[PDB]
């Protein structure tokens, strides 16, 4: 089996945890899904008249 | 109806005398004043208001 062959593990190590770590990770970062436009109508900090 | 059915010695002739100078008492207002002070200065909180609006 050529997975046992030790000599080219870190081959396979190596930009692995780049690609796990750093680079899908940074690609995720910036998917990034904003809060519903909800418009509040009803925002009114009124006063009754001068009296 | 005063003078030529009254037989009384002038009685009537005085009662007549005493009321075309009589001084009733004319009230004075003592309120409008006051009230118009308040619409003055209820005007002025008003347009301050108003600006502000």
């Amino acid at each position: 089996m050529p997975q046992l062959n030790t000599t080219v593990w870190p081959t396979m190590i190596t930009p692995m945890l780049l690609t796990l770590f750093l680079i899908t990770q940074l690609k995720m970062l910036n998917t990034n899904y904003h809060l519903p436009p909800s418009p509040k109508p009803m925002k009114m900090k009124n006063y009754n008249k001068p009296w | 109806y005063y003078k030529a059915n009254v037989a009384k010695a002038g009685l009537v002739d005085d009662f007549e005398k005493k009321f075309n100078a009589l001084k009733v008492p004319v009230p004075e207002d003592k309120y409008t004043a006051q009230v118009d002070a308040e619409e003055k200065e209820d005007v002025k909180s008003c347009a301050e208001w108003v600006s502000l609006s």
